Parts: structure tokens; sequence; C-alpha cells
């Protein structure tokens, strides 16, 4: 299952956060290329799943949880009832 | 930017777009060895094809770089493998024809049958049959008559095909800066650009033969020795001062002499080390097998394999409804994806096959940080010699004693000691001049050295004055039965195991080094000390990317083979046989021949 790709060749790192999505023809100092020219080949390319392989080359989904901090009000927060006790109260 | 990064950045598109097509032809193969059938057969190669076209096209698109620009050991080590321009520089037709040539003797020599002359029914192949006559079968006409026939049905075909063959790859090997393909051998053994780790390629005749030297009388006392047993086993068929007849020799040429042991055995009256009915009477399958070595492998520091090896490996034979070959093979088909493919029976030499493709595939797990063609050995000669190694740690009295084998009351006296010596020694020294005089022969031939029309005369010669081993029956030139061997047919060096069997005590000498063992070799089991698999994983792991000449100064701290831990592991047993060689004639004699007496 080769249709999940890694972009590997990029001028520099990414950005925080930095979701590149353009694919352009890479040659290692910029210059206009389309392949199969020299030193002229794609940025992108295929994992190479297969559940015969070993333990590191599955597939593994992952969700980054990514911090934002209280740029607007509370979006996500996070006690059971008790009886017939002196209990406090914070309701809705 | 500069040569050297668009180097890498080029020779990681190679390796990174290799290796998917890699992985497909090693699946091609497996499911091809795994299950014979048409599709797998013509699916096996398809991925192959596909493959050894990728690799002449880098190849072609990688040596515009320059070579003597790079900087980077680890780069040009990489720049020398696509720049090895390979067997396609030719003419287009003679590259075709040589490339016919060996798939010809590769036919002729596995689907070759040897036949009753008076019935042609009864008709026999190599294996089984021929091993199992040859080896352990007792009738001297019927070990002569499979051995002549086995030369007589293919060899005859094999000769015309050496023929050209010899002509047109050491045309090949020429084309590729080369004296001959034994030059082509010894250019993978050759490294450059280390400064002080670096390799000759006629070193390797010239240590060879420096270690040969010092073989030969210890080869001459065993030899002696077991042309003593033989004369016990066989009545007026070997004279006690001549050679051996190379169809009492356990195997089909004089490799293998192990087989031997069971007629050449020092004390009759004592257990044997050979745990294989200890096996199967403490009642182990396949599993309980390939478990215990996996335990070993444990004990000396080294992990488990990947899951899919444990779920995706041939671990049973599976018989008639899927037919597999059944050599055992370790198989790395990238991606991680690691196995063995063994027709597995409950035997030591089945347990100890199990150490040693396991052995293998702990070697590519070491290599596994590598990149693609750094990912093999630092040499040939260093696969099998690091498979051997949990082998010959993995047969002593104390690893089969604790193993729950071999009741762990079992006395360590010299009797059983030289027992266990002499059948790994009947291994051991029937291997070197049998492998000293096959890579010189083919080095001869491959060279010139030897006439094309004296390929067999010569060959027996050095049967008889190198092996001491003599034909029973005449060959003409109209046989050639170095065609009729295995790895010379199908484009392969022998030399590896010369290298292997010193370079194996070597080791041994110094993971029991590492292991604190005090005695001599033999007794040295290097479970639970994981000083010696560290000493290991200390040249485990670097490959081609430093010599191995430095893989080699790493552990025992040579650049170069040496005669000496093989003669300390067989100095006592050599003691022995000088206290067994004084009733017997020490040597061999050229001018015997069960055919002329």
């Amino acid at each position: 299952n080769y249709n999940y790709k890694y972009r590997y060749l990029r001028h520099g790192k990414l950005r925080p956060f930095e979701r590149d999505i353009s694919n352009v023809p890479f040659s290692p100092d910029g210059k206009p290329c389309t392949p199969p020219a020299l030193n002229c080949y794609w940025p992108l390319n295929d994992y190479g799943f297969y559940t015969t392989t070993g333990i590191g080359y599955q597939p593994y989904r992952v969700v980054v949880l990514s911090f934002e901090l209280l740029n607007a009000p509370a979006t996500v927060c996070g006690t059971d009832l008790i009886k017939n006790q002196c209990v406090n109260f914070n309701f809705n | 930017s500069t040569i050297e990064e668009q180097a890498k950045t080029f020779l990681d598109k190679f390796n990174h777009e290799a290796e998917d097509l890699f992985y497909q032809s090693s699946l091609a193969s497996w499911n091809y060895n795994t299950n014979i059938t048409e599709e797998n057969v013509q699916n096996m190669n398809n991925a192959g094809d596909k493959w050894s076209a990728f690799l002449k096209e880098q190849s072609t698109l990688a040596q515009m770089y320059p070579l003597q620009e790079i900087q980077n050991l680890t780069v040009k080590l990489q720049l020398q493998a696509l720049q090895q321009n390979g067997s396609s520089v030719l003419s287009e037709d003679k590259s075709k024809r040589l490339n016919t040539i060996l798939n010809t003797m590769s036919t002729i020599y596995s689907t070759g049958k040897v036949c009753n002359p008076d019935n042609p029914q009864e008709c026999l192949l190599l294996e089984p049959g021929l091993n199992e006559i040859m080896a352990n079968s007792l009738d001297y006409n019927e070990r002569l008559w499979a051995w002549e026939s086995w030369r007589s049905e293919v060899g005859k075909q094999l000769r015309p095909l050496y023929e050209e063959y010899v002509v047109l790859k050491n045309e090949m090997a020429r084309a590729n800066h080369y004296e001959d393909y034994g030059d082509y051998w010894r250019g993978d053994y050759e490294v450059n650009g280390v400064d002080g780790y670096d390799y000759s390629r006629g070193q390797l005749i010239e240590d060879v033969e420096h270690t040969f030297e010092e073989i030969k009388p210890l080869y001459e006392h065993l030899h002696a020795y077991v042309r003593a047993k033989l004369m016990n086993a066989y009545p007026s068929y070997i004279s006690p001062i001549g050679c051996l007849p190379a169809h009492l020799l356990g195997d089909m040429w004089g490799r293998f002499w192990t087989n031997l042991y069971s007629l050449t055995v020092p004390f009759g009256q004592k257990p044997n080390i050979d745990v294989t009915d200890a096996m199967v009477d403490q009642a182990w399958d396949a599993q309980r097998i390939f478990k215990e070595a996996e335990k070993f492998f444990v004990s000396v520091g080294l992990p488990n394999m990947t899951q899919g090896f444990w779920e995706n490996s041939m671990l049973t034979d599976p018989g008639n409804v899927q037919k597999a070959v059944c050599h055992p093979t370790a198989w790395d088909l990238g991606k991680g994806d690691f196995r063995i493919l063994m027709c597995t029976k409950v035997t030591m030499d089945d347990f100890l096959t199990a150490h040693h493709e396991m052995g293998h595939i702990q070697y590519d797990m070491a290599y596994a940080a590598q990149p693609f063609l750094l990912r093999n050995g630092a040499n040939e000669g260093f696969h099998e010699a690091v498979g051997e190694i949990m082998s010959l740690s993995a047969a002593t009295p104390k690893h089969l004693k604790s193993i729950g084998l071999l009741s762990p009351d079992f006395q360590e006296d010299n009797e059983t000691e030289i027992n266990f010596l002499l059948k790994q020694a009947l291994t051991i020294v029937g291997t070197l001049p049998f492998t000293y005089m096959l890579e010189k022969w083919r080095w001869m031939v491959f060279k010139g050295e030897i006439p094309k029309d004296q390929w067999m005369k010569k060959w027996w010669e050095m049967k008889r004055e190198i092996v001491g081993v003599v034909e029973p029956v005449p060959h003409d030139e109209t046989y050639c039965d170095p065609a009729s061997l295995f790895h010379v047919s199908n484009d392969y060096s022998f030399i590896r195991y010369y290298t292997r069997t010193l370079y194996q005590f070597q080791f041994q000498e110094a993971l029991c080094q590492a292991a604190k063992h005090e005695g001599p070799l033999h007794k040295c089991d290097i479970s639970n000390s994981t000083e010696a698999g560290q000493k290991l994983f200390n040249m485990l792991r670097l490959g081609k990317s430093e010599p191995w000449t430095l893989a080699l100064e790493n552990v025992v701290g040579a650049k170069n083979m040496n005669v000496r831990p093989l003669l300390n592991y067989f100095e006592p047993l050599f003691t022995w046989l000088k206290d067994q060689n004084k009733n017997s004639f020490v040597g061999w004699s050229t001018d015997w021949s069960p055919y002329a007496d």
C-alpha cells in the first residue's frame, strides 16, 4: 500500500506546522527541471508497506494533538455525585 | 552544490527506488523457492529482470559522476559498486551467450541423472539418491558406480560449456580491468582509499598458500589416519601409503569428509556428542529446534528476529502438496523481512544449521542500518564465518549438555574430547585442501595456467598431490568434473569457505577470550557470556564501508589470514594424531590409482 507518500526533498526544514503540498521538480539548488533530468527527480516517494515486513515498516496512523494555548475561551477541559453528605458544587 | 552532495543525493535516489524493486525481486524468489509453480518460475525472474535492467540503467547513470573527486570513503565505496560495470560490458552477442552458457550449465548439472547400464528404469539424480549412496553405503561397486556415472552423464556435456565459459567470462573480467574471473573474485576482497586497511589482489593467492603450507602436515596426519580407518572399512581397496579414492570420501568429490567419522571414529565405545538421536528421543519438532537456537542467540546477547520470520517463514517441509526446495537458506527479502527456508528435520546437524542460518540473519540484522549495497558482508568471507561461529560454539559438550540434551553429569575427559575434535576435524581438515586445490585450479584455468586440453588431467593430479585423492577410474578431457561441481558451474567463487575456515577459529578464539575460557577452544560455550556476542557485534555491523581487514582487526587483531587458531584448535588432537599415525605411513602418493593397480 504505497498510497501514503512522504515528501523528502525540500530546501530546508519545515516551519512550525508547515503543510507542504506543492509538488515541484527538485534540483538541489533550485534550477527548474523535468524528470528524468540529471539531479532532477521527485520530492515524493512511496513508503512500502506490506504486512509481511518488519514492525517499524508497518503502517501506523499518527494523530498529532496540537496545543495552541488560550487564544480564545475554553474549548476542551475536564466527579461522581455524592448523596447525603455535605458536598461542594460547581454545576453547569 | 558540490559533486559529493549530488553524488549522495543521486545515490540516495538509487537506494530508495532500489529498495522496493529488490523487495519485489526477493519476494518473487521466495514465492518461487517455497512453491515451485510455472507462475512462480515466470514471475521469479520477471521481478529479477525488472531489477537487473534497473541496476545497469543506474550504473550507466552513476558513472558520469567523478569517482576520483569524492572525499568521503563511505559514498565513494557506493560509487565503486555502481561504477562496477558488471557482466553486461561486452558485445551484446557474447554477454547473452555467457548468460546462456551459465544457464545451460545450471540446468544440466541439476537435471542430470545416472542410469543402470542394463536397466533403463533405475535412474537416480543427485539429491537424494546419490548423496545417500556416496555417503553411507559400503558397496565398493555401488559407490564407484554412482561416483563415476554422475561424472559420465553430465560432465561430458558440461565440458564444452565450461570450455566456452572460461574464455567468455575471462573476456568479461578483462573488460572489467581484472586479470581473470579469479581476479574478479579477488577484487571483491580488494578495498581502496583507506590508507592502511587496503587490499591487493595477489595477496589472496599469497595468503591462501601461506596458511595452506601448514595445513599440509595436519591434513597429512589426518589423511593418514582416515586412510588407515578406511583400510579398516574397505579391505584391499586402499593402499596404505597412497591416496584415497574419491568414491570413498563421503561426498562426490572430496570436499567434505565428516561422513568418514562413523568409520574413522577414535573411540568406538564412548557416548557420542552428536545428540540427533537425543533430539528425536526428547520429542522435538522444527519449532522447538528453532526456539532452542533462538534461546542460545538470546544467551549470547542477540535479539529475536522480526515478527515476519515467525509469521511467514516456512519452518516445516509441506511435502507433496506444496513442494519446496530443501536447501537451508537465509532469505533477506528487504524491508526488514527476514526469513529462513529449511525443510527442518530433528537433527543436531539441523540444530547447528538453525544456529547457522539464524547467525546469517543475525549478521543481516546487524547491517540493517547500512545503505543498500553496503548491506552485505565486509567481504564475501565473513558472512559464512559469522554463520559458522554459533554452530562451532553450539556444538560443544557444555552447550548441548545444558540445552536439555546430553545428561549434565557428563565427563569432559580426553576420550570424548578427542572424539568430538576428530568429528569436527574431518570437516575442517577435509575442506581445506579441496578448497585450496579448487580455487587454485580455477585461478589456473581462468588465468590460463592450465591449458584447456589438460583440465581433467591436471585436475586429478592436483587432487592426488594437493588433496591427496586419486580417481578410481581414469578421466580424459571428455569429462569436466569441475564443471560437474556445484560452485563452479553457477558463476560463484569458493575461496570464501577457505577464509571462513580460518577466520572461524580466529573469531572463536577471540570470542572465547571474551568468554574468559581457560582451556583449549572446544570446551568453550559462549552462552550466558555476552562479552563474546558483543565482541562479535563490534565487527558485525560495519560492513563494506570499512575494509574486512578492519573488521578482522577489531576482533582478532590482524589484517590477514593466519594458520595459528585452527592449529591451536587441533593441537591436542594433533598430539593424538601423532600418537595414532605411528603405525601407518604419514602422507599420500600420487602414483597410486584404483584403475592402474
